[PDB]
């Protein structure tokens, strides 16, 4: 009887406690993180929290390089977010030989929302705990962003937020693409939608930010990359010029 | 090659087999019955390659008794040389095929006629009114050709086979040291003890 | 093609007093014309008081040798310390080499 | 539930300490080595009159020189048996001889413990242990007569005499005073028939009970029941004497 | 508490324990004792042989596994059999492959590992039993104590088994003198004969009771019971 | 995949799952056999409980494994098919490597094993089937009965019965059966059997079928009425006292 | 480990029942009633669909009636997809045995087999056994019609007259009632009707509630033939027996 | 490692219900509406798609889906398991029909194959049941039009209309009011358009309402010219705008 | 409910996996052990009780070389550890062979990750009952790192974890804010010799052996050894000196 919230069976009321204990999980790191789309660019940004000293803060990061095109975010345990950056990488080298171009970010997502599927079905596979957002500026259907959870749900998004204060980011950005009545930040430099993405952190979040409480990846036609430190507080010195 | 001869007349089956049993240089025996009783109503003869021979006919008898005893009732000989015929065709395309040519003979109790099937090691299975394996038919398929009624009583089907044997022992080259008989009618089956002087 | 056999040439020589038996053979190791060695031994102690040559392939009499040594380090470990007779050596190496019936040992084996 | 192969707070197997439980549930059975012969001795324990007694087989010959005695659910001796006849008739082809008992012994207590439902070791394929204890007799020219007693625990022990089921520690203490080193093969006869009617719930005779021995002369014999009679006539009067 | 984490090897207890593991631990103490012992010439094992009745034999607790390598056993006899079996693989493989005799050190480490598997997977158990390896290698006289947990540990002496805190108290008093016991293989067993009578309390140890086994310098491992050990009584 | 063990041994040393399954012989329609001078005969019950039955094609109770022997149950019907199908394949199996039909013991040890088997193996229950086995070894004219059980068990009878009410038969068997004087007739040995069967399934025309086993593969398997005519003569025997 | 979720579907009770089987039947009590009678002259297959609707597309529909020969045919009560499983094993196995030996399959055989499959269910493997009974009516040359059923224990019995599903105590009583050895297939078909329509949790029996099979040996040729009734042809057959 | 869950995780309870399936049945109930019927020329499939933000983009997440050219699928329950259902659909009807026949399977064997994949997870080792009810809708040359439903048990049964999830019984309703034998095509689509009206809350228009048809062959849509057997697909989702056109008249 | 914390791969309802962190636990009861990054490479060492006089000093080894560059220590259950290095060595003679250089600390780091992150997946293993520190020099420098039985890891400048971790974790603390030009490899030594004896402060009970290694560009040319003789006794006795 009681054992319906152990494995990945269905409870009475029709629900998998595992798979809902599994999105409890997403939240443990503390961190929110938010994507936006450019004209021809997609931004990433995710809060940095390196409480211990003794860390070494370049090796503490919550995004992953996929491909050459594809950058994904977690949120959730590290441990489980290398898993599923292991797998989608391989997944993404797979493709490319097998069928001779470069896996589009929708496609993998789905297929890691499929793995996921598999884990909310199967009883000696548990959930991850882990949230993926994947972007890129898709060869076919330009900047792009697609979420998967551990219910194996997934979809693309116009922008999209992540984490304990999701709901206010989420609100946030709805509330700035009723006003500018299109779906994407109508800005040419991928470096001013990166300050936008921060600025509407910022304004949603209730918290001011200084080079290393923070994390960035742009994707770019045929380039997702990372920024460091200092390209962060170059583009946080230019908000300041503006307040 | 033994010699393995069939015929059927009006009301039975016949069925003649060569005793020799020759490797290289000698005749080791000269008894050798190259027969296996498969169900009380049916017969199979068999010839080949020499240890393929007896393995294949001890291992269809074993099914044909098993399935006697789960259904008790007799399969016809129709349903028994379908399930010998697929047999050897599964064992053509296997790693050692079985190198064996077979006829049988049975009385079919239900219809109340009798039936001659050959089947060569590849699975190939016709229904005959008489039939051979080996060099046998070079000599005895004119012979029968000729002599052979469809009314023909048991006493005019071995009265046809003695010549047929007889043409076997002017003609070939092998001393197959005579045929042991066996006949299969509504009774079941039974060999004939006189036909060395008959 | 690629010969798995070959041949060391090489003679050995048993023979059987009253209370004592010999197995000699010469030290002498070659390949076709050459001489690969002119002292390479070719007859073992084994322990439990048994000599043992296999003489042919050197390569596939030294695999039985070694094989049966460890045959008889296990016969002690397995039977409690008992002496392993030379008639239960001789039937021991009958299964040695028959195991190899169809990729045979090249040897000539006396013991 | 719990795994097949658990411990006890105590540091046993549950397993094999139930399966010993089984153990005592079984019929008697008695050994006893002498310098003439080791002697074995079953309780048939038919359960109804109807039942042929004859058919009973508890005493199972292994090799001419090895024979056996069973108590508890004797049906999962058959393939102990089995098992040891092979073992036995394998080292002779093998190695042109006779195995030594203790050998054989060890054996069959390497079958005991390949229990389990997957056990990281080797392949363990069996459900659950043996619920049948073994008394092996035999001789061999290293070690002469031998009597083991071994346990589905694995385990094997050495005795000059054992008595294994239901009246096992009766049976053993009566063992214990009437052993000695100088008894012979008829006096070894005698005291496991004696010693079984103690325990034995019928009144003995030669058809609830089996008499075997095995000499190195003329190996593993099972007594017929008009030899075996003859010693209960013989026993019955040797009491009735004093 | 307890009660509910003790079901297999694969589930941790709240405070971090194994309790199939402990419970293994526990078939040992319940074993008869035995001791090992070394100097830097000699490496000795001493075990007290229990029987079943006074009709039974005394159950032998040593066991050989090369040349120059054996161990004595104290807890569930099979499981030294499987692991003193695979011990005499790898010091046949070590033999077979590279001509080389295995270094005890390495023995140890092996048993370690093997031991280890069986307590992080489901159907599985730990083994019922420790053992006291000694051998005689490229870098002197060993011995080893492992447990079933997979802790495996070199020492100058120890005991392991029923009241072995006697022995274990005792050896490590007299440990300035057996150390240097070189040259004298007598002495080193009366060292060890002593040290295991410290333990003793139902009985004195006798004939058909004591197992002494042996290895050194020049000195193949072997095993002494019976009027072999009489001298030593 | 499946390799759960579910024959285990409980603290007191028992192992329940075979415990259970000699429960389901219990609740078997009764089954007996007795062996006379030179025959044996096999007598079973019909159940009541649904009777609108075709009895033409309804598998009856007791089986042949070759021709010379025969086997019947108590128990779960399904197990049994299992059981008589590896006995028929057996039997086959050792003809032909053997040149020998099988000896009845022989049968019954196979049968036995596999039940044995059952009993320690994972992934599987053990068979809800005891058996009789009864028939005469190969040119043998010494009658043979044997039974096994779930745990593998087996054993010869002069006369055993088994399932429900085996308990009553049994009684009837044990004060009517003389080992001294075997029934050495065919006749008088279907008599006992009927006799000992009526003590229990109370009015049984359509409810006994009996089979006789005689040496050579000699085995018929009786009618209604010549069932019907046992029943009447053991009645009257009753009513004249 | 997964010990710990392990149901044990295959383990005896302490009386010696089989779990699953008690309670694979007691799910199979709840399913629309089949009936087969078997006549000399033939076999009539009748059963109720259990759940309609006025949307329900009967003409395509088939969910208790399925053909697995052509001389053999079964109706199903229990789980429809348990069953459509073991229809298709059962229809390869008759493929099977005509290929091997170019005779149709003997209609206890194919029975034989298909129970032996369910039997293994309760047994080994540690599954839930096949929620589903069948009644079988089929042809031979050997035993002529015969009618078979088979439930989830993996036990078959032979019949003159049988039901399975719901209310089968009331049917039974009802058939065992009128049934008369001598019956022809067509007072076999009302037999079945009338039986049905007293045993229904329903109103009244119409036409859209109802499957119907024949196998006869129409005199009219001297082979045997197949019908499954279309609505129309049960719509017919009911107005004539007197039910409209 | 290694799946040890060999056993089933779906049994049957004393009263002889099989949990697992009732459950599956349970959230298929909390599913968004969905629902199909059948025309004389066509059969319609529809649902809601319940954007869960605005930020989400509706249009790539798509409920109904083709499995042949003249086969469509739509479902209530959990969307992640439909979206494999799918991927094995369309991979069975490959495997086990066309690459045996050269021609696309009939609906009523599509669906025979699916409905299989929903049995085996009701009785093989390891798994659950899956959480969906599907609706399928298509057409072949000997069976014409045909709709069918298909359960967590792997029940499936034909349908001349019919819909499944939160408001299916009010909706079940409407349509046995307004469907007959005779209805064309677009008649169909508007009964649709107002079935679903009462089911959603919110917005009701054509980025929220999911629609698709098989009708007629579409030699449009087929890609290539030259081959006059192939005729195009008679499945087609309508776009956005072709839904609010009908709307307006509604 | 309750029972969560039975079964490895389960969420608790506050999505924490109770397993792991017993396993946590079992570390927590362990010795103390450390890793010092430098200006060059890395220095590891780890606190060994004295159970006994028995033990041969200097002999019962813990820290471990993988490949030819790595060092492994680690707190907890030891047999663990060990069959975590095993695996280590597998992974990296795996990476080596294909790829001919030897495996980058950072790569080695992951594949350690992915397999202890393996045995949280599944019911039927158990996690691992240790913590790890580990590092070496490669193409690009020194990495020190820590991994966690939950598979967690980061890179560090100082890491500790065991009985002692606070007062070891403490003291590292104050170096790296006292030294933000970067330790050098011999002071690390002498460090680190100098954490143990502090954090043995909280194990106090029973005596304890020191035991150091290091692997520096300089100083052992990138390669994994021991530190012996000369350069232990120096390193004991800055120590000795400092906790007077």
């Amino acid at each position: 009887a009681g054992y319906d919230r152990h494995i990945t069976i269905f409870s009475p009321e029709g629900r998998l406690y595992q798979v809902e204990y599994a999105f409890k999980a997403t939240n443990q790191t503390n961190i929110n993180s938010l994507a936006v789309r450019g004209k021809d660019c997609t931004v990433v940004i995710s809060q940095k929290k390196v409480p211990d000293k003794l860390l070494d803060p370049t090796t503490v990061s919550y995004i992953f390089c996929i491909s050459r095109t594809i950058g994904m975010v977690v949120n959730g345990p590290i441990p489980d977010a290398r898993n599923a950056a292991l797998r989608a990488k391989a997944e993404a080298a797979e493709f490319r030989y097998k069928y001779g171009y470069d896996m589009p970010c929708d496609v993998l997502a789905k297929r890691m929302a499929n793995l996921s599927q598999i884990y909310t079905q199967r009883a000696y596979m548990r959930p991850l705990g882990v949230i993926l957002t994947f972007v890129s500026v898709d060869e076919e259907l330009g900047p792009s962003i697609y979420k998967t959870d551990p219910a194996g749900y997934y979809v693309g998004y116009k922008a999209t937020a992540t984490g304990p204060k999701q709901q206010e980011i989420t609100t946030n950005l709805e509330n700035h693409f009723k006003k500018s009545k299109i779906d994407h930040i109508n800005e040419e430099s991928w470096e001013k939608v990166v300050e936008f993405a921060i600025t509407h952190m910022i304004d949603a979040l209730g918290t001011e930010f200084s080079k290393n409480d923070l994390e960035v990846g742009v994707a770019t036609k045929d380039k997702f990359f990372t920024l460091s430190a200092e390209n962060i507080e170059e583009r946080l010195v230019a908000i300041a010029e503006q307040d | 090659m033994d010699i393995i001869l069939g015929i059927r007349v009006q009301d039975s089956v016949i069925l003649a087999s060569s005793k020799a049993v020759t490797r290289g240089i000698s005749v080791l025996k000269d008894s050798d019955d190259k027969t296996r009783q498969l169900s009380p109503h049916t017969l199979m003869s068999f010839a080949g390659e020499a240890g393929d021979t007896v393995q294949f006919a001890e291992y269809i008898q074993a099914n044909i008794q098993l399935y006697s005893i789960r259904e008790d009732y007799e399969l016809s000989p129709q349903a028994v040389s379908s399930f010998v015929r697929q047999e050897l065709a599964k064992s053509i395309r296997s790693r050692r095929p079985y190198q064996v040519n077979v006829l049988i003979g049975g009385y079919d109790k239900k219809k109340n006629k009798p039936e001659l099937y050959q089947i060569d090691y590849l699975g190939t299975k016709v229904e005959l009114p008489y039939g051979a394996h080996g060099y046998s038919g070079f000599y005895t398929f004119s012979l029968l050709d000729h002599h052979y009624r469809p009314d023909m009583t048991t006493e005019e089907g071995l009265d046809l086979l003695k010549l047929c044997v007889q043409e076997l022992e002017k003609r070939m080259p092998m001393d197959f040291k005579g045929v042991i008989v066996k006949i299969v009618d509504k009774d079941g089956i039974r060999q004939v003890d006189d036909f060395q002087a008959q | 093609q690629f010969n798995p056999y070959g041949d060391n040439g090489g003679t050995i020589l048993g023979i059987a007093g009253e209370d004592f038996a010999v197995l000699a053979g010469d030290t002498r190791n070659i390949t076709d014309y050459s001489i690969n060695s002119r002292y390479e031994p070719k007859v073992f102690d084994c322990g439990d008081n048994i000599v043992m040559s296999a003489n042919g392939f050197a390569a596939d009499g030294d695999a039985l040798v070694k094989r049966f040594k460890n045959s008889v380090k296990w016969y002690h470990f397995d039977h409690n310390d008992k002496k392993l007779s030379i008639n239960s050596a001789a039937r021991n190496i009958q299964h040695l080499l028959y195991g190899k019936r169809f990729f045979p040992y090249y040897v000539h084996t006396i013991i | 539930d719990r795994g097949v192969s658990t411990f006890s707070p105590e540091g046993r197997l549950f397993q094999v300490e139930y399966s010993l439980e089984a153990i005592k549930l079984g019929s008697t059975a008695i050994g006893i080595a002498t310098k003439e012969g080791v002697v074995l001795g079953v309780e048939k324990r038919a359960t109804s009159p109807l039942l042929e007694s004859d058919s009973i087989e508890k005493i199972v010959e292994i090799d001419r020189h090895i024979g056996c005695a069973m108590s508890g659910l004797t049906a999962d001796a058959r393939s102990m048996i089995e098992h040891a006849r092979t073992a036995a008739v394998t080292h002779n082809l093998y190695y042109d001889e006779d195995i030594n008992v203790e050998s054989l012994t060890q054996s069959v207590c390497d079958l005991a413990l390949r229990f389990g439902e997957g056990a990281s070791g080797e392949e363990r394929l069996m459900s659950r242990p043996f619920g049948v204890a073994l008394l092996i007799a035999g001789h061999d020219a290293d070690d002469g007569y031998q009597l083991f007693h071994a346990e589905p625990s694995g385990t094997f022990y050495r005795y000059n005499a054992k008595a294994i089921g239901s009246g096992s520690e009766g049976a053993q203490a009566e063992l214990l005073n009437e052993w000695h080193s100088s008894l012979t093969l008829k006096e070894a006869e005698l005291l496991v028939l004696k010693i079984l009617k103690q325990v034995m719930e019928e009144k003995l005779d030669e058809n609830n009970a089996q008499l075997s021995c095995i000499t190195k002369q003329d190996g593993f014999k099972i007594y017929d029941n008009e030899k075996t009679a003859e010693l209960i006539k013989e026993l019955k009067e040797k009491e009735a004497a004093e | 508490f307890r009660n509910n984490y003790d079901g297999d090897t694969v589930t941790f207890s709240p405070t971090g324990r194994l309790f199939q593991v402990e419970y293994a631990l526990e078939a040992i103490k319940q074993g008869s004792v035995t001791v090992g012992l070394r100097s830097n010439t000699h490496a000795v094992l001493v075990a007290l042989k229990r029987n079943a009745d006074e009709l039974s034999s005394y159950q032998k607790k040593i066991i050989k596994c090369d040349e120059h390598m054996g161990l004595s056993l104290a807890g569930l006899a099979p499981d030294a059999r499987v692991l003193s079996n695979y011990l005499r693989q790898q010091c046949n493989y070590s033999s077979l492959v590279f001509n080389r005799k295995l270094a005890v050190e390495r023995a140890g480490h092996l048993l370690c590992d093997k031991a280890q598997k069986n307590t992080q997977s489901y159907g599985g158990r730990p083994y019922g039993v420790g053992l006291l390896i000694i051998g005689y290698d490229k870098s002197g006289a060993h011995l080893l104590e492992f447990q079933p947990s997979g802790n495996v540990t070199e020492l100058y002496g120890t005991a392991i088994g029923a009241r072995s805190q006697g022995a274990k108290t005792y050896l490590e008093r007299t440990l300035d003198t057996f150390i240097k016991i070189d040259g004298n293989p007598d002495e080193l067993i009366k060292a060890g004969v002593e040290a295991i009578s410290q333990s003793l309390r139902d009985e004195s140890l006798t004939v058909d009771n004591l197992s002494i086994a042996i290895v050194g310098k020049d000195t193949p491992f072997t095993i002494y019971d019976g009027e072999a050990v009489a001298k030593y009584i | 995949g499946y390799d759960r063990a579910l024959s285990i041994f409980s603290p007191d040393g028992h192992i329940f799952q075979v415990e259970y399954a000699l429960e389901a012989v219990k609740r078997g329609t009764c089954a007996v056999g007795v062996k006379g001078k030179n025959c044996v005969v096999l007598g079973c019950e019909r159940r009541s409980t649904l009777k609108l039955q075709d009895t033409r094609i309804t598998p009856s109770k007791v089986s042949k494994i070759d021709s010379h022997v025969v086997l019947s149950f108590s128990g779960l019907n399904a197990d049994s098919r299992i059981l008589i199908e590896k006995a028929r394949v057996e039997a086959q199996s050792h003809r032909l490597t053997l040149e020998d039909p099988v000896t009845v013991e022989y049968l019954t040890r196979y049968v036995a094993g596999v039940q044995q088997r059952y009993t320690q193996s994972g992934g599987v229950r053990p068979f809800g089937v005891s058996t009789l086995i009864a028939g005469f070894d190969p040119r043998d004219d010494e009658p043979k009965l044997y039974q096994t059980e779930p745990s593998g068990i087996y054993s010869s009878w002069s006369a055993q019965t088994i399932g429900r009410n085996s308990k009553t038969v049994r009684e009837f068997l044990e004060k009517n059966y003389d080992r001294k004087e075997p029934p050495a007739t065919v006749e008088e040995c279907v008599k006992l059997t009927v006799r000992s069967l009526l003590e229990v399934v109370q009015t049984g025309a359509k409810n006994i079928e009996i089979t006789v086993v005689k040496p050579d593969s000699d085995i018929v398997a009786l009618s209604s009425e010549e069932i019907n005519q046992y029943v009447t003569q053991i009645e009257q025997e009753k009513q004249e006292q | 480990g997964s010990r710990r979720y392990d149901s044990r579907t295959t383990i005896f009770s302490p009386e010696g029942r089989l779990y699953q089987v008690e309670y694979a039947l007691e799910s199979i009590s709840h399913a629309g009633t089949a009936i087969g009678i078997m006549a000399s002259d033939g076999i009539v297959l009748a059963a109720e669909r259990k759940v309609t609707s006025t949307l329900l597309e009967q003409d395509t529909s088939t969910e208790k009636l399925y053909k697995l020969n052509d001389k053999i045919a079964v109706a199903v009560a229990g789980l429809t997809a348990d069953a459509e499983i073991l229809i298709n094993t059962a229809r390869i196995h008759a493929q099977n045995y005509l290929k091997t030996y170019n005779e149709d399959i003997p209609v206890e055989i194919l029975v034989r087999r298909l129970s032996d499959i369910k039997q293994g269910y309760t047994q080994h493997g540690g599954l839930r056994p096949f929620g589903v009974s069948f009644i079988y009516a089929g042809y031979d040359d050997r035993y002529g019609y015969q009618l078979y059923t088979s439930n989830p224990s993996g036990n078959y019995t032979g019949w003159k007259a049988i039901s399975v599903g719901a209310n089968t105590s009331a049917a039974q009583t009802l058939l065992q009632m009128d049934y008369k050895d001598d019956m022809k297939v067509d007072d076999a078909i009302e037999l079945a009707l009338k039986t049905l329509s007293k045993t229904t949790d329903s109103s009244a029996l119409t036409y859209d509630r109802l499957e119907f099979a024949t196998i006869r040996k129409g005199a009219n040729d001297g082979e045997v033939y197949q019908k499954i009734f279309k609505p129309q042809e049960i719509k017919d057959i009911l107005v004539k027996t007197g039910i409209t | 490692m290694t799946d040890r869950y060999s056993f089933s995780l779906t049994t049957f309870s004393p009263s002889g219900k099989l949990g697992q399936i009732d459950y599956a049945l349970t959230a298929v109930k909390q599913g968004v509406t969905s629902l199909g019927i059948k025309a004389t020329n066509g059969v319609v499939i529809a649902t809601e798609k319940k954007s869960s933000s605005p930020l989400a983009m509706s249009e790539t997440l798509s409920k109904v889906s083709l499995l042949t050219p003249d086969i469509g699928a739509v479902y209530s329950g959990m969307g992640p398991d439909y979206r494999v259902l799918v991927d094995k659909s369309r991979k069975v009807a490959h495997t086990s029909y066309k690459r045996i026949y050269g021609e696309y399977p009939p609906t009523k064997l599509l669906v025979s194959e699916v409905a299989k994949i929903m049995q085996e997870a009701t009785q093989s080792g390891g798994v659950r049941p899956f959480g969906v009810s599907l609706l399928i809708a298509g057409h072949d040359e000997f069976n014409g039009f045909s709709l069918y439903q298909v359960d967590p048990s792997g029940s499936y049964f034909p349908w001349k209309a019919t819909a499944i999830g939160k408001g299916s019984v009010a909706a079940k309703t409407f349509l046995e009011k307004r469907w007959n034998d005779e209805l064309e095509l677009e008649d169909a689509i508007h009964i649709a358009l107002l079935t679903l009206k009462e089911s959603v809350e919110g917005e009701f228009n054509g980025d929220t309402i999911e629609l698709a048809i098989i009708g007629d062959e579409n030699p449009d849509l087929l890609g290539y010219t030259g081959i006059p057997t192939d005729k195009g697909p008679r499945f087609r989702k309508l776009t956005s705008q072709e839904i609010n056109d009908r709307l307006e008249a509604l | 409910g309750t029972g969560y914390d039975l079964s490895n791969s389960v969420f608790s309802p506050d999505g924490r996996n109770f397993q792991v962190e017993y396993a946590v636990k079992a570390v927590e009861n362990g010795t103390t052990s450390i890793g010092i990054k430098c200006n060059d490479g890395v220095v590891f060492a780890v606190e060994k009780l004295i159970t006994s006089k028995l033990l041969v000093p200097q002999k019962n080894v813990k820290i471990q070389v993988v490949d030819r560059h790595i060092g492994c220590v680690y707190s907890g259950l030891i047999p663990d550890g060990r069959h975590l290095v095993n695996r280590g060595r597998e992974e990296a003679a795996s990476f080596k062979k294909l790829y001919k250089t030897p495996i980058p600390i950072p790569a080695f780091a992951d594949r350690l990750g992915q397999y202890v992150q393996a045995h949280t997946l599944y019911n039927s293993v158990r996690p691992f009952g240790v913590s790890t520190i580990f590092g070496g020099v490669d193409k690009n420098g020194a990495h020190l790192y820590m991994l966690e039985p939950s598979g967690s890891y980061w890179g560090y400048k100082g890491a500790a974890t065991g009985k002692g971790r606070q007062s070891a974790k403490a003291e590292l603390e104050k170096l790296v804010d006292h030294h933000p030009e970067g330790l050098s490899a011999r002071e690390a030594v002498k460090q680190a010799a100098k954490i143990i004896y502090l954090a043995h402060e909280d194990n106090k009970e029973k005596d304890f052996e020191l035991e150091i290694s290091w692997c520096s560009l300089s100083e052992t040319n990138g390669l994994h050894k021991f530190v012996k003789g000369d350069l232990l006794q120096e390193a004991i006795d800055f120590a000795q000196k400092e906790i007077n």
